[PDB]
């Protein structure tokens, strides 16, 4: 009965489910894909970049962002509001390393990003976010990731993926964690982090894209949040034309 | 956050407000529930109820003390109840106690709790507590005294009341067993056995919660040696001793 | 100098059997010039009695602020205020400017009408409160007061011993005081019946 | 949204005219009578209850008459949880008047402050009114006896007798019939008696429904004693006006 | 329904038309083209009086002494982000002894727009600003869009008909950047590029504003006698 | 279409609130001005709604400062809360660097406080609830770019006008100022090319109890004309269409 | 609470001032009239309720200063809100800037009050229209104006404000002349009065009568006055109808 | 006209918007199942991982508030999040100004208030979720407190949750009318987790592996949850009944 329960987020539909909240899931879908490799070593990101026209000047624009020092955060949806959840952890980091004096754990990060976007879905006076992000990173209690929800939801990973090619993306990590059953080191990771995005680009297939990839690893740089870049990349990239031919 | 600072209590076109007679609909749902004011004591009675025969009811509280000679019984919401006990206590040693020294008459503490039912018609974002209280008590001006607040937020002195979904079959009977004198033990006599007109669940001394605010105690003071306290007037009665009084019915 | 010798000020107090009696001097004074023979520093809400003593401008604020706060008990509980009761009033408001406080000294002194005793209490400048149920003196001649005022009395009085005792107690510190005397008054105050009697007394 | 939700309950209709105020004196006509009769030596205030039971103690009830300082009592119309909130506040008003200028509170005084904060409601602040009406009787040296009745709106107005509250129609017009300005006390308890006889809304005009006091200058040392009566003075008088 | 009268509900179309209807803010401004090199960016800008006796409307608005920008919006709503860029770059400038970053200045920009899209009673600012800034790593030229995403572009233009801008700058692309110390050149292809965007405007010394930025040039904004050399 | 809110769009994407308010400025009375190199002329059409009427009560020539003048047309309660901001702001700039404002400088100003409208939005505080329905035509004289005439938008925008009108008559107004307007224009003939294209527009007769004229002059500062002087000068504007 | 509830029109209004307006005109009537030497603010009083002691009950004229008096029509609780901000800044004047108000400061800062409630929200518009009237002080010319729930204010030489306001002042119009107003202070007051009598009309109770004149004279005309005056306008009437009757016949 | 969507009262005295959120806490689909032993207490509740890249460990719905109280949660895992944070707030701060470990009953308590106070105020939402407080105080004995989104809240023999739970609780009920004492005996906590699973097998007709289950036990100052592999352990001890 009644009329509504889409006008404000702080009503709940009967069924059991939200509103705006359920929603905001289809904001996310309109983004670029954007994946997550959790290797032994560390953790590979990599997003798809679109190239609309060569107006834009390539190689100068990024979606993978970093907090702290050793965290990516990495995002799909909408982007200035995506930007605002890794401004928000930009905040909570340096406030928690004044505070506790160590690097912010990433079981600490996760916890505390997924309060806020929870929070949002509390009030009607505020919107709830719609972008999803993919974040993690190496500290002291070895590699993790997580994906978090604009739901407020976040759980463990060892591989995600969020926006158009989610569907090709979760299957071919499926493959990629039944290939190799002791794992597999960043470096190799980097390899197979280019070919599932080229394959999650023919959903995509009516518009061209470059490539950013980025790690966080223990051991190829020191547990320290970088970009790859130069004479490694160009040859995942190879790899990944190949795969898809 | 906050972004609502407007009543939603608000006048009907025939007049009469039409939120604090909503809320006194949800009181009518719940338990029933009564007062006698006796001449030496008051007693009151309720009915005790759970989710399942699983859920204790020894570890939950439709009676509770306010101050050691002013108790209080509901029929109405639950949570409403809880909050509105604690708040209660607060204002009864913050707004009285602290400043008077001693605790605060019957009529007093009422009074008091008649305004916080008052702020939540008024005051922009709340709607009216959804229980209606009795609240006995013995101060010594008034002698022994019976009120009934409501969500309105108007109180009433009874000489004996009921409230509850077996309000107007209650009262009918109360008023032909409602007597001048009326002596603790006949009090006790006539308050179980209105219940028990009011009751097609189980009747047992667990399920029927009883406490007399009847004549003072210096055995549950906790102390001796000071004449000029004499311990709590206030007593709830173990579910043992209630049960000995329903064979004596 | 000292915030509460700066006009002066005196309030005796004693009890006696079925009675009490309070009393006080009329004197304010601006350091060493006396100003007037006829300030009160009893005052009364109902049938109890709270005479104030210390710095002249607090004795007066202190009796509006009682004036308030005797009018709302009265008016909710439909009663006059108790002795017992009111004495932790006093406790209160003193103890909310703990810091910078009200320089006074007051006391309170009735009989209860729930129980038929005399009773009397006494406070500092912070206020804690001083059971007797002999006599609490307070003021610029207390020290005087607590020797003389113990000398002559004897535990109970009748209520007409009591207003010789009394009388004497005042007086005799009062003109071995120099911010104290200058004109007296002098209460009797039995179960229902208040007389306020003036002393003649030296005026030098 | 919040926006939404808002109720607007301060805005002005199309008419001219606000909702909010309308309903508030509508919603007094359904609380009890309360009749104020301004003699020339006192004032009679008497007020039937709004409800009545038999079980109900009737003997420490107050919804009627509620003393706001020494000299100045109020007959009560409308809900009384709403009355209990602004009779505290005016106890108040009134109590610091007295403190700051050692005189007790003018009658003009204190009524213009009543209106003002219920005024300040519908003014400003998007809350609800307080659907009150207040017969004040009350003296000072100034001009003697004044009687008053105060709206849920904000405006006092000056009456000799007057009746808010349930058959409001109903009393006025007899008030204006037995008026003479010769009455004293005696007389002015009489008449107030007698207009509630046929403003009773049951069976006899019984002891049990009335609240009832004066405010008189009978009263010793040529000073006004207010005099709430017991509701075994009200059974008393209730035989002397021969009704009963 | 109430979808569009309210910034803080979503669409079941999994959007908000709030800055949708903002975005067309900029459609009904008037046209502006932005061209960049790696020595000089241009901002050209065509002003838009009301009628004959009016004056003419100023499109570019300067920032500092090396930065300046350009709406192409509502002109109220660019007052407010104009001082919100001049106060982070006296700030800047301040505090850390830095020529505020032209690509740090844009990350700002955003939560500046984002924070009021979020609000309600808020609004996402209808003005929609092309950005230009010589700092240490050249000159860059930004597009800001009312959604608060900004992007780094070779050049491109916002407005009025501004479609045929990126068509004429989409195949000149290739021919501007490789002029590098001639800014004789670079303001000439703007001229020809924002020529057809017009429908019979024209270009005169009352309709054309250029301001420039260089590696040996400060900030600067040509109007009247001095844009009549580039007519 | 959606006035649910004061920051509500619009599919057409721009200020609705903003849209309205533009419509309240033709139903004032016409101001017009003339911009020339002499000097600046500011005409009102103060109207006579009654002849009980004090008609010299109403003024919608006020002075700014001694080099400042402003013409309202729209709600002249909303240009009081506008012009009293800019009195402030011009002797503000006058203490804190003691040299003349300038016109555009002043005008600029108070196109940011008409903004300002809202339920909270931006880093600053939003204190109105409804934006302001009033233009100003802001005339004067500053010593960068000569004699300037701007009008201020209750939009925030401001342009430079030569010539301008505003009010009921604006549209009808600004036809005629298109091809007799021109550069060459002397300073009395200014005056007279006021009260032409007042007499036009005019919804009265042509008189002095109707209406008012004004300077700025370097040589006198801002001077607002007596009566008498704007009589002269509506009866020589009779005597140049009788040459005719 | 900060919501708009004034919100701009596409009507090019505000609907809660015209509606205001509208408030202002259910009220009862004041008529104002100045002299040379007087001004004179006379108000209806309503003539329904009955058993009104008056000796207490506020005028519906209220004198802020020794020398400026305001009365008002409209909503009559909203009324003595404005009275009190008015009354204030009128001792604030003498306090800080020295010298009592002149009439034309007080009426301008009324109509500062009515017009910042136009543009805040969480409060709507009064529904008082005033007439305040009074006399500068080291001067002697009697000054009128009105001010309106908009927070506009405008000078008249006669006025009217609430009930049946247009038959007033159509009446006022033509009752008046504006060069030369009337010469006596006795002249003033027959002529507010003549205007009571025709919409107010039911008995004398009704009229009131103040009259300021300079240097602070505020005296206010009791019962016996007005029925003096009420009594020449009766007779002049049917003594008009008497001869006009007889040139009838006489054709 | 509008009731269903904020939280006033309707015509027939009940929010219905409180109503839905006892349908928003069976969303999960996961059954628990508590029971009280002599001087231990078990919780057990599934867990399942819907894919193969999710890793289970992270995966938990028994979240360690105190150092001696866990709770259990059932509906939604933002509610959870929150109600986790509050909880265990609060439990630090009463540690702080009393100078003791939290009583279970007082947390019970004061969480129903902020419950409660959630459906006091219009804006805010309430938190759609069953929170299941398991102890063993020090004072009280072994103790269940249950909160629920009203802000009600009471003590518990066992009780279960979940949308399977009917056939649970009826189960649970025939094991105490039956014996007729209200807490399971056993002074090993060993075996107290052994009814329990076996309870389980029957009501929801299903046997288990150990990553279907994750078990948490709270013994005498102490609360913590065992690993996958101690719980295959407990899974032997079934064939040996």
């Amino acid at each position: 009965i009644g009329t509504g329960y889409d006008l404000s987020n702080s009503v709940f539909s009967p069924d059991g489910r939200n509103f705006q909240v359920e929603y905001a899931v289809k904001a996310v879908e309109n983004g670029t894909t954007s994946i997550g490799i959790k290797c032994n070593d560390g953790v590979v990101f990599a997003v798809e970049k679109l190239i609309t026209s060569k107006l834009l000047v390539p190689q100068k624009n990024v979606k993978i962002q970093v907090v702290d020092r050793h965290i990516g955060c990495v995002y799909s949806g909408l982007i200035p509001d995506g930007r605002h959840l890794v401004n928000r952890g930009r905040e909570e980091a340096a406030s928690f390393k004044k505070l506790y004096k160590t690097p912010i754990p990433i079981p600490a990060f996760a916890d505390r990003l997924g309060q806020y976007v929870q929070a949002h879905t509390l009030y009607n006076s505020v919107r709830p976010f719609g972008v999803s992000t993919i974040f993690g990173g190496v500290d002291k209690n070895g590699a993790h990731l997580y994906m978090l929800e604009p739901s407020g939801s976040y759980w463990g990973y060892k591989g995600a993926a969020t926006g158009k090619g989610r569907q090709s993306a979760k299957a071919e990590l499926e493959k990629l964690v039944d290939h190799h059953p002791e794992g597999l080191s960043a470096r190799e990771a980097v390899k197979q982090a280019a070919k599932i995005i080229y394959l999650a680009h023919e959903d995509n297939k009516e518009k061209d894209f470059e490539l950013e990839i980025s790690w966080c690893s223990l051991s190829e740089t020191n547990g320290l949040h970088k970009f790859v870049k130069g004479d490694l990349l160009q040859e995942a990239i190879d790899f990944a034309q190949k795969e898809i031919n | 956050t906050d972004r609502y600072s407007f009543s939603l209590t608000t006048f009907s076109p025939s007049g009469k407000l039409g939120q604090i007679d909503y809320a006194l609909t949800a009181v009518k749902q719940g338990v029933t529930s009564l007062g006698i004011k006796a001449t030496n004591g008051v007693v009151i009675a309720t009915e005790k109820k759970s989710s399942s025969p699983l859920a204790m009811s020894e570890t939950l509280s439709k009676v509770s003390l306010l101050t050691p000679d002013i108790g209080a019984v509901y029929s109405g919401m639950g949570p409403d109840y809880r909050v509105l006990v604690d708040k209660s206590r607060k204002v009864a040693h913050t707004s009285y106690k602290r400043i008077y020294g001693e605790y605060p008459p019957t009529k007093l503490l009422v009074s008091e709790v008649a305004k916080i039912m008052q702020e939540a018609t008024q005051s922009g974002g709340v709607r009216p507590f959804g229980v209606s209280l009795l609240i006995a008590g013995h101060d010594e001006f008034n002698g022994f005294s019976l009120y009934q607040v409501d969500p309105s937020g108007s109180y009433f002195p009874w000489k004996a009341t009921a409230i509850g979904k077996g309000s107007v079959a209650a009262k009918t009977f109360l008023e032909k067993r409602w007597n001048d004198e009326l002596e603790l033990e006949d009090a006790i006599h006539i308050a179980l056995l209105t219940l028990k007109e009011s009751v097609e669940g189980e009747f047992n001394g667990d399920t029927i919660e009883l406490a007399i605010i009847g004549d003072e105690n210096p055995d549950l003071l906790g102390y001796t040696g000071i004449p000029t306290d004499k311990g709590p007037r206030f007593r709830k009665l173990t579910s043992q001793e209630i049960n000995d009084r329903l064979e004596a019915l | 100098s000292d915030p509460s010798s700066i006009n002066g000020g005196i309030v005796v107090a004693m009890t006696g059997k079925d009675c009490v009696a309070i009393a006080c001097d009329l004197r304010l004074g601006s350091q060493s010039l006396g100003v007037s023979n006829k300030f009160e520093k009893i005052f009364h809400y109902g049938h109890v009695f709270l005479g104030i003593t210390g710095l002249a401008t607090d004795v007066t604020t202190l009796n509006e602020m009682f004036r308030y706060k005797t009018n709302l008990y009265k008016l909710k509980e439909e009663r006059a205020i108790e002795p017992e009761t009111f004495t932790q009033l006093v406790s209160s408001s003193l103890y909310e400017r703990r810091f910078g406080p009200y320089f006074v000294g007051p006391v309170v002194a009735g009989i209860n009408s729930k129980s038929g005793k005399p009773f009397i209490a006494g406070f500092d400048l912070i206020g804690c409160i001083d059971e007797a149920k002999d006599f609490i003196v307070s003021g610029t001649a207390s020290d005087q007061l607590f020797g003389m005022c113990e000398s002559l009395y004897e535990p109970n009085l009748e209520p007409e011993d009591l207003f010789e005792t009394i009388s004497q107690a005042l007086l005799n510190a009062a003109d071995r005081d120099a911010l104290s005397g200058w004109g007296a008054v002098v209460y009797i105050i039995k179960k229902d019946e208040v007389v306020k009697r003036y002393l003649k007394m030296r005026q030098d | 949204g919040s926006r939404r939700y808002d109720s607007r309950t301060t805005i002005f209709s199309p008419e001219g005219r606000l909702y909010q105020v309308e309903y508030a004196l509508e919603s007094i006509s359904h609380a009890g009578t309360a009749i104020g009769i301004m003699a020339s030596d006192g004032i009679v205030l008497a007020a039937e209850r709004k409800v009545t039971s038999t079980l109900l103690e009737q003997d420490t009830s107050t919804e009627k008459l509620y003393k706001l300082n020494d000299k100045i009592a109020v007959a009560v119309a409308g809900l009384t949880a709403d009355a209990e909130i602004l009779i505290n506040t005016a106890r108040i008003h009134a109590q610091n008047y007295l403190k700051t200028y050692n005189e007790d509170i003018p009658v003009e005084i204190l009524v213009r402050r009543l209106s003002d904060i219920k005024q300040g409601y519908t003014q400003h602040g998007g809350l609800r009114p307080f659907g009150v009406s207040f017969i004040y009787a009350g003296y000072d040296d100034r001009y003697g006896y004044q009687l008053y009745t105060s709206n849920p709106s904000g405006n006092y107005t000056g009456w000799k007798a007057i009746s808010v509250g349930a058959n409001t129609s109903a009393a006025q017009t007899l008030l204006q019939m037995d008026y003479k300005d010769d009455m004293k006390v005696d007389d002015a308890i009489e008449l107030a008696l007698k207009t509630l006889s046929k403003t009773t809304d049951s069976s006899a005009l019984t002891y049990d429904r009335l609240e009832f006091a004066t405010i008189r200058k009978g009263a010793n040392d040529g000073e006004v004693y207010q005099k709430i009566f017991k509701p075994q003075e009200i059974k008393d008088i209730l035989v002397k006006t021969g009704i009963t | 329904n109430n979808y569009d009268g309210d910034t803080v509900t979503f669409s079941p179309t999994g959007r908000l038309f709030q800055v949708e209807y903002a975005l067309e803010a900029i459609k009904q401004g008037s046209v502006t083209v932005g061209l960049r090199s790696n020595t000089h960016a241009v901002l050209v800008a065509l002003k838009r009086n009301a009628d004959e006796l009016s004056s003419y409307q100023k499109k570019i608005i300067k920032c500092d002494e090396h930065m300046g920008l350009s709406l192409a919006g509502l002109a109220p709503d660019a007052r407010v982000l104009s001082n919100y860029l001049r106060q982070q770059c006296n700030y800047s400038s301040l505090v850390f002894n830095r020529k505020l970053a032209v690509e740090r200045a844009g990350h700002l920009l955003c939560d500046k727009a984002q924070k009021n899209t979020q609000s309600y009673g808020g609004r996402p600012y209808g003005v929609g600003l092309l950005i230009i800034g010589y700092d240490k790593s050249g000159a860059h030229l930004l597009e800001f869009q009312p959604s608060g995403n900004v992007t780094e572009l070779y050049g491109t233009a916002i407005g009025a008909r501004s479609q045929g801008a990126k068509t004429y700058l989409e195949r000149t692309l290739d021919t501007f950047i490789k002029i590098d110390g001639n800014p004789d050149e670079l303001i000439k292809a703007g001229v020809e590029a924002i020529s057809q965007s017009l429908r019979d405007e024209s270009l005169t010394v009352d309709n054309l504003s250029i301001a420039i930025v260089g590696k040996d040039t400060p900030f600067t904004i040509y109007d009247g006698e001095a844009v009549a050399k580039y007519i | 279409e959606y006035d649910r809110g004061v920051s509500t769009f619009s599919p057409e994407g721009r200020l609705f609130q903003v849209e309205y308010s533009l419509e309240a400025i033709k139903l004032g009375s016409t101001a017009i001005g003339i911009a020339t190199k002499e000097g600046v002329v500011l005409g009102v059409e103060k109207r006579a709604t009654s002849p009980l009427l004090e008609s010299d009560s109403i003024e919608k020539i006020v002075e700014i400062d001694r080099h400042i003048g402003c013409a309202m047309s729209g709600l002249t309660a909303d240009a009081r809360s506008m012009i009293e901001h800019a009195r402030t702001a011009a002797v503000t700039h006058n203490l804190y660097y003691d040299e003349d404002i300038n016109v555009e400088s002043l005008t600029q100003s108070v196109c940011d406080l008409a903004l300002r409208f809202g339920e909270g939005a931006s880093g600053e505080e939003r204190l109105m609830s409804r934006p302001f329905g009033v233009a100003l035509l802001i005339a004067g004289h500053d010593a960068d770019d000569g004699y300037q005439l701007f009008h201020a938008e209750p939009s925030g925008t401001f342009y430079r006008y030569n010539a301008k009108a505003i009010g009921s008559g604006s549209e009808g107004a600004q036809a005629e100022l298109l091809n007799e307007w021109h550069s060459s224009l002397t300073l009395k003939e200014a005056e007279l090319l006021v009260l032409k294209i007042l007499k036009q527009v005019m919804e009265e007769k042509l008189d002095e109890n109707n209406a008012q004229l004004s300077c700025i002059t370097k040589q006198d500062g801002f001077k607002i004309y007596d009566n008498e002087k704007t009589a002269e000068l509506i009866k020589e504007l009779k005597e140049k269409e009788a040459a005719e | 609470y900060d919501r708009a509830l004034s919100i701009f029109s596409p009507d090019g209004h505000i609907f809660q001032v015209e509606y205001a307006l509208e408030a202002v005109k259910r009220g009862t009537c004041a008529v104002g009239v100045k002299g040379k030497n007087c001004v004179v603010l006379g108000c209806e009083r309503r003539s329904t309720l009955k058993l009104q002691d008056t000796r207490i009950t506020p005028s519906k004229v209220s004198k802020i200063d020794s020398h400026v008096v305001l009365s008002f029509s409209g909503l009559n609780a909203d009324s003595r809100i404005l009275i009190e901000k008015a009354r204030v800044e009128a001792q604030s004047h003498r306090l800080t800037l020295e010298d009592p108000v002149t009439v034309e400061y007080l009426t301008r800062y009324v109509a500062g009050v009515q017009q910042r409630y136009t543009q805040s929200g969480g409060v709507r518009p009064f529904g008082v229209s005033t007439l305040i009237a009074g006399f500068d002080p080291r001067d002697d010319e009697p000054k009128l104006y009105q001010t309106e729930p908009s927070g506009i204010y405008s000078s008249w030489s006669a006025q009217t404000i609430g009930r049946n306001s247009k038959t007033v002042r159509e009446f006022l119009e033509k009752n008046y002349d504006r060069k030369e107003p009337p010469a006596t202070v006795e002249e003033c007051v027959k002529l507010t009065v003549r205007s009571l009598l025709e919409v107010v009309q039911t008995g004398a109770k009704n009229i009131e009568i103040t009259v300021v004149k300079p240097d602070s004279d505020i005296v206010a005309l009791s019962s016996e006055e007005i029925n003096q005056y009420v009594t020449q306008i009766e007779q002049e009437k049917q003594e008009q109808q008497e001869q006009d009757k007889k040139k009838k016949s006489n054709h | 006209g509008y009731d269903r969507h904020i939280t006033i009262f309707s015509p027939e005295g009940r929010l219905y918007q409180v109503e839905y959120a006892f349908k928003a806490t069976n969303q999960t689909n996961i059954n628990s199942l508590a029971v009280r032993g002599k001087d231990c207490t078990v919780v057990i509740s599934q867990k399942k991982v819907p894919d193969k890249l999710l890793d289970p460990t992270t995966v938990s719905y028994i979240f360690c508030i105190s150092r001696t109280i866990g709770m259990v949660v059932n509906g939604p895992i933002p509610d959870a999040r929150n109600a986790a944070l509050r909880a265990k707030a609060e439990a630090a701060e009463f540690r702080y100004k009393y100078g003791y470990d939290m009583p279970c009953d007082v947390l019970a308590k004061r969480m129903a208030n902020l419950s409660q106070i959630y459906t006091q105020r219009a804006y805010m939402r309430p938190l759609g979720v069953i929170l299941t407080f398991v102890s063993v105080d020090e004072e009280l004995g072994p103790s269940i407190y249950k909160t629920d989104p009203a802000g009600y809240y009471v003590g518990y023999k066992a009780t279960a949750t979940g949308p399977k739970q009917q056939e649970i609780t009826t189960n649970l009920e025939n094991h105490f009318k039956k014996s007729k004492i209200d807490h399971i005996n056993e002074e090993s906590w060993e075996k107290v987790v052994e009814f329990a699973i076996t309870h389980m097998i029957d009501a929801l007709g299903t046997e288990f592996s150990k990553n279907d289950l994750e078990v948490g036990v709270a013994t005498k100052d102490k609360f913590f949850t065992l690993s996958a592999e101690n719980i295959e352990e407990r899974l032997v001890a079934i064939a040996e009944q």
